[PDB]
């Protein structure tokens, strides 16, 4: 198999504290 | 038994509690939203926006007036605290509570307060201010973004508070729809974050010191130095302590240290003759002054 | 000093004072008027003197530095040494506030800054001061975490307003010494000062504000801001037909 | 004064005050507040000083005439932050944004590490500096055995 | 230790009495406490932390010069052998334990004012008699003088033996290695403050060593390339602020003792000193070694102002004379970027944006004082920044012989 | 990437990179950063455009 | 030569993957590039044991040329570099990215 590891944790904690959502549901959108 | 085992024993700690560190933000002062914003879901629709629909979390408050007010420790993750705070409430509050010190208790009412003894107690609460604000400003694990919105420079990660993260950077906020946070924020520098250098002593070791910019505001930053200032001041290097030690004993028991390097230690053991003589003349007071007194002495 | 059969150098009284004599009409008055002074004495028997005196022998072939050099070797295993040093410092820092707190509420005192003079304080009795003392006092013991007598004793004769420490000891000749002992430089007074006049200037995000108070009916229809008001004030004091109450 | 022929200055170099927000579009007067904060004046002393302050609003409304009596002498106003931060322009309201004067070390091309303007105004964004000192033991100095 | 000092009051600049009001003192020596080790807890780690970019005391060095300026009006006693008052105000005790209004029952005698007064320990035989508890009036004397005797930055004192470093040295810097430089400067101060030492002590020699190594860095002689054995002290980045240094300790190569003893007096010949921590901090660990010590030999006359002419026990042009140097920052800078060069720490390319970030912010100290100087004119009565000329700022001085004295100091 | 509502019916802006609104109609580019990070606007605004 | 090429002002090596997207890389980064590189080699010559594993578990990642010394009382340095010798598999993998 292909080799991965996983990223230290501090990396992780601030990648994941920045994911705005993709799709947003407002009323004006065309 | 009492006295007598208090004089023979000096190993009794009852010492001052010095080393307090903090690893949260060192400000005082609280953005705080005061008037909700309203929703509006059928007229008015799009006049306002809020970062909740993107699942973020706004680095400024959104509502519709927002207050600074002082709160004395409120992001301070680490340690536990000194003991002693000041929360001031939003000004739609009394906050006169904060002001009843001395001269207060058995003689106002409740919701009032003494005009006539303002200065005191003002002058008591900036004393628990700065009280409560010595703490040492403690490093901690930095790391890079491998985000979109990094800047190249390394930044503070608070694991297990994520909101600490959102709120000591503003600079790293996503803006859509340009509302009044927006046309602030908008122009903030780039690389006005995170670590700026560091004291890089030791292969592989946690840097002694290090200099970042982040959310902190500067009449803390004053005090804290200070504090530490002061820590220095009764600090001497181990040759100095190996020598002290060695004449105490007028000589005997010729002690020596080790030669190596000591990167960041920090011994507050000492202090000036003055205050040597300023303590043995009030201990003095303190104790009455009989036969009764100076017999177990 | 030990004195020996020099009759005018004689010792009669160690004596210490909680309060400096020069505020008081005290300048030139009997030592023993103005410190208070100490009093003990230890009974001893002569008969076990003479006998230690007479009955004393060691080790054959002592060498003292040996023996001195085993008998110290515990002594000197721990930090209980600096302990005291730190008390000490803490309480130099916790002496000069409790001064500068106190004489910032007087009219004037121990020559001090005094950045929130503008501020009113009416109350200025010996009480007021016993209270703010205690108060900064207990501060202290709150934040640093101590236990036993710090800053106590000084409210003994009930007036801290005037509280200053002095030491000496008085010769049956007349001979004073007199010493002096003032507080080092702290660090914390000076903070607290920058502290005061930084307050002096964004007393706002106390919830305090300055200046005067008006009442004039205004039948407003748009925008109102009592905080921030555009136009110049109505009728200052000592304006054309503005009167002033009388003080009943 | 409720009847418009008399005006007071109430003189008093510092005091504690209070808030109280209300909505422009209804009709309103502020004697009730004021008689209330009257009716708790003591010798011994007093209760903080109330205001009243519309909330602004984010569109062109209509708003009913209504009566107000307090105000200050100065401009007391250091506090407020920001006004419908999460809006796009305030209409009608006060409109009050965040004044870059308090931010210099994040918004400012010629700012410059190192500096402040702590005596006059408090910055919340600046550099600063952290340790890691350690704290070893009298023994963790020397060699602590018999000498 | 060390029973005599010698020194010189301040200069009026026109001004026909002592630059400092009342609150000044109130504020800087008030509270009845002992004013005589107060010079550092003002200071701190950086300009950042510190409110002098404003209001009353608007400079870094702006504190010490007022302290300097206030004891003019106080050390009679070491002048006409008496204490005296000045505007009611005067010391406690013979032993100068601290100040006080004057009693209102036997006032002593008024001090008529002068200036650029010289002052001897023997004048005043109390100071002797009880030398345990009155030595730290030594050093800050010591001090006043030290700056007094120069226009612009204060002078102080340089010196290499021909001996390596003793092994005591050596441990006690290998404890100060993650220091900044304004911490090293206050032990330096605390510890030749509070007592009386000898010259032949394990400090004194360490400080003498300090403070040739911070010189020897700071001409760029002493770097990651070539250090004092191990030791050497780095600065930070012209782009942010390069107003910081802290010791450093290197497996780099060391350099050779000298051929024979150097010494030398330094100054800083441009007014940006006055807003420089780093100049203010290595100047105060310098002049407390000459402190304890003494002065070890007159100073050239030949660059001082007109008042520190032929000063008796200080300034001398006779055989034993030792010279005094002095530089200017931005020529330094240069200097010491173009020894990096050489040494191969960084390019060409670097070099030339080193020169260009170091100028642009020295522009803005000297933008900041010019303006505060009109801001404070010296006759309001207390000068809070000593007073300058618009051209102080393009003074090279003696920059070209400092780095080569530097060169022979550190073969 | 900011985009501008307005108000009485005027079509919404997107902010040029000299900070100034422009029309959404024409031509743009797109660098990959501003993408990443605004697009739950841009699936809203520019991508039915 | 990975780390290198990964850090745009590292050691000295050919760089054919500039043209390629990436952030420079901290003393942490290099880190797991180094234990990857570690892994891979150990994975594909069966060793056990450590091989190169201190370079990244201490110190800075980040290295140019190894090199030892002692330090005699007398001032003198004494310092020996160990430059590696000709490798095999470097140059097919710097051709390998070229291509």
């Amino acid at each position: 198999d292909i080799i991965t590891r996983p990223t230290s944790d501090s990396i992780a904690a601030v990648a994941n504290a920045t994911k705005p959502a993709a799709v947003v549901s407002d009323p004006q959108s065309m | 038994s009492k006295h007598l085992s208090a004089y023979l024993d000096s190993a009794v700690a009852n010492g001052p509690e010095l080393i307090v560190e903090d690893t949260g933000l060192c400000t005082s002062f609280m953005l705080l939203d005061n008037i909700p914003s309203a929703h509006l879901t059928k007229e008015l629709i799009g006049f306002t926006w809020f970062m909740q629909m993107y699942q973020m979390t706004p680095p400024l408050p959104e509502g519709a007036v927002n207050r600074i007010v002082c709160m004395t420790n409120w992001a301070s993750l680490g340690d536990e605290g000194r003991g002693l705070e000041v929360r001031l409430p939003p000004p739609t509050d009394s906050s006169v509570h904060a002001y009843k010190t001395v001269l207060s208790r058995g003689y106002i009412d409740n919701a009032q307060f003494n005009p006539l003894a303002l200065r005191s107690n003002v002058l008591l609460m900036l004393l628990q201010f700065t009280l409560s604000n010595l703490k040492i400003n403690k490093s901690s694990t930095f790391t890079s973004d491998v985000t979109t919105i990094t800047s190249g420079r390394m930044i503070r990660a608070f694991e297990g508070r994520p909101e600490l993260l959102a709120l000591a950077y503003p600079g790293r906020a996503v803006l859509p729809t340009q509302t009044k946070n927006a046309q602030f924020l908008s122009t903030a520098i780039a690389d006005r974050i995170g670590r700026l250098d560091r004291a890089n002593l030791i292969g592989g070791e946690v840097s002694a010191m290090v200099e970042c910019m982040e959310l902190c505001d500067a009449l803390t930053l004053h005090i804290r130095e200070t504090y530490v200032m002061l820590l220095r001041s009764m600090h001497q290097d181990p040759t100095q302590i190996v020598q002290i030690v060695n004449e105490c004993a007028n000589n005997l028991l010729n002690s020596t240290i080790p030669i190596s390097l000591r990167p960041t230690i920090l011994c507050p053991w000492f202090a000036s003759s003055e205050d040597l003589r300023l303590q043995q003349v009030m201990h003095l007071v303190n104790i009455s002054s009989n036969t009764a007194a100076a017999l177990p002495l | 000093p030990f004195t020996r059969l020099v009759q005018n150098d004689v010792i009669t009284n160690v004596l210490v004072a909680r309060v400096d004599p020069a505020q008081r009409g005290d300048a030139a008055v009997d030592i023993r008027a103005t410190h208070a002074t100490f009093a003990a004495a230890l009974p001893v028997d002569p008969a076990a003197i003479v006998v230690a005196m007479l009955c004393g022998q060691t080790e054959t072939n002592l060498i003292p530095s040996h023996h001195y050099g085993k008998a110290f070797a515990p002594l000197f295993a721990s930090n209980a040494m600096f302990t005291r040093n730190q008390r000490a410092v803490i309480t130099r820092e916790a002496f000069v506030c409790a001064r500068s707190a106190v004489a910032q509420c007087q009219d004037a005192g121990f020559l001090v800054p005094r950045p929130l003079d503008a501020l009113r304080q009416f109350d200025v009795t010996s009480a007021a001061a016993a209270e703010i003392m205690h108060a900064v006092n207990d501060a202290f013991k709150t934040a640093f975490d101590l236990d036993g007598a710090l800053l106590d004793g000084l409210a003994l004769y009930g007036d801290p307003r005037i509280a200053d420490l002095s030491a000496a000891y008085l010769q049956y000749g007349g001979n004073v010494v007199r010493e002096h002992v003032p507080p080092g430089p702290s660090h914390i007074h000076r903070t607290l000062q920058q502290v005061e006049s930084t307050f002096m200037a964004e007393m706002n995000l106390f919830n305090v504000a300055r200046g005067n108070l008006y009442l004039v009916q205004t039948a407003t229809n748009g925008n109102w801001s009592p905080m921030a008001p555009v136009a110049a004030p109505p009728f200052v004091r000592g304006g054309p037909n503005v009167r002033v109450v009388g003080r009943f | 004064v409720k009847a418009g022929r008399t005006r007071v200055l109430v003189e008093l170099g510092h005091y504690v005050y209070t808030l109280h927000y209300y909505d422009p579009q209804i009709s309103l007067d502020e004697a009730p507040i004021l008689e209330e904060w009257l009716s708790k004046i003591n010798p011994a002393g007093i209760p903080p000083v109330p205001f009243c302050i519309p909330i602004p609003q984010v569109y062109p409304c209509i708003t009913a005439r209504r009566v107000h009596y307090a105000f200050t002498s100065e401009n007391n106003n250091d506090s407020l932050f920001s006004t419908n931060a999460a809006s796009i322009d305030t209409a009608f309201g006060e409109n009050a944004a965040v004044s870059p004067l308090r931010w210099p070390g994040l918004v400012d091309p010629n700012y410059r590490v190192g500096t402040n303007d702590l005596p006059n105004r408090i910055t919340l964004y600046n550099s600063l500096y952290r340790y890691n000192f350690t704290y070893p033991t009298l023994d963790g100095i020397m060699y602590v055995r018999s000498a | 230790a060390q029973r005599q000092f010698f020194g010189l009051t301040y200069n009026f600049y026109g001004q026909p009495a002592p630059l400092f009001d009342l609150n000044d003192l109130q504020e800087l020596a008030g509270c009845y406490a002992r004013p005589w080790t107060s010079r550092f807890s003002h200071l701190a780690i950086s300009t950042g932390s510190l409110p002098v970019w404003s209001a009353r005391y608007p400079s870094v060095a702006s504190r010490n010069i007022i302290v300097n300026t206030l004891l003019g009006a106080h050390l009679n006693p070491f002048a006409g052998g008496q204490v005296t008052s000045h505007q009611g105000i005067t010391w406690r005790d013979p032993v100068l334990s601290s100040l006080a209004p004057v009693p209102a029952i036997q006032p002593p005698p008024v001090w008529a004012v002068a200036e650029n007064v010289p002052l001897d320990s023997n004048n005043y035989p109390t100071y002797v008699l009880n030398l345990s508890s009155m030595w730290p009036i030594n050093q800050d004397v010591h001090i006043m003088t030290m700056w007094a005797l120069s226009d612009q930055g204060p002078i102080y004192h340089l010196e290499v033996p021909v001996d390596p470093m003793p092994a005591a040295t050596t441990a006690a810097l290998m404890a100060y290695i993650g220091v900044p430089i304004a911490h090293l400067a206050q032990t330096a101060y605390r510890f030749a403050g509070q007592l009386p030492q000898s010259p032949d002590s394990t400090m004194v020699s360490t400080i003498r060593w300090l403070s040739a190594i911070w010189f020897g860095s700071l001409t760029g002689r002493l770097n990651r390339s070539r250090t004092c054995n191990g030791f050497y002290f780095e600065f930070a980045k012209p782009a942010l602020n390069p107003d910081q240094a802290v010791l450093k300790w290197n497996d780099g190569a060391r350099a050779a003792p000298p051929a024979a003893a150097q010494s030398s007096y330094m100054r800083c010949i441009s007014p940006h000193w006055q807003h420089q921590i780093v100049e203010v901090a290595g100047a105060l660990m310098s002049q407390s070694v000459t402190a304890v010590t003494g002065l070890p030999a007159l100073i050239d006359e030949a660059t001082l102002p007109a008042w520190s002419q032929g000063v008796a026990n200080l300034t001398g042009n006779g055989q034993g004379v030792v010279p005094c140097l002095d530089y200017n920052p931005v020529p330094m800078a240069a200097a010491r970027h173009l020894q990096w060069r050489q040494d191969g720490l960084i390019t060409a390319a670097q070099e030339a944006q080193l020169n260009n970030d170091y100028t642009a912010y020295a522009l803005t100290i000297e933008r900041h004082l010019t303006a505060m100087l009109v801001a404070n004119p010296i006759a309001a009565g207390r000068m809070p920044i000593q007073p300058f000329n618009a051209a102080d700022f393009g003074q090279a001085g003696q920059t070209a012989a400092a780095v080569a004295l530097a060169q022979a100091m550190f073969v | 990437g900011t985009i501008v509502p307005r108000p009485d019916g005027l079509e919404p802006q997107l902010i040029d990179d000299g900070n100034v609104p422009r029309d959404i109609a024409g031509d743009w580019v797109y660098p990959s950063d501003v993408l990443q990070v605004s697009v739950a606007v841009f699936c809203d605004y520019v991508w039915p455009m």
